[PDB]
């Protein structure tokens, strides 16, 4: 659980050459094409 | 649209919005101006 609801936390790491930000914004657009009432967020490392 | 009573409305706010806006930043005590639904078993005293 995150922040008081059912959550699965998955790590992973931009690929060589390629930035942490452009990565996390990949994330973020393969996130916005899951199924209705699935949202998602940074934790740890990715928060900071 | 008219789909959600009083009731419902309230279940939603406690169930999908308190618990969060509560431990937002700088957020002291949150009041429900309304009540979270729970299982209402009415007893008939005839039936018993």
């Amino acid at each position: 659980r995150y922040n008081g609801l059912p959550s699965m936390e998955i790590l992973g790491q931009a690929a060589p050459g390629k930035s942490t930000g452009e990565a996390m914004e990949l994330m973020e657009q393969l996130a916005s094409k899951l199924p209705t009432g699935v949202g998602y967020d940074w934790t740890g490392m990715s928060y900071q | 649209d008219g789909t959600m009573t009083q009731e419902d409305i309230s279940d939603y706010v406690a169930a999908n919005m308190k618990d969060a806006i509560s431990r937002t930043s700088g957020v002291g005590d949150v009041q429900l101006f309304g009540s979270q639904y729970a299982m209402r078993i009415w007893m008939n005293p005839n039936e018993l």
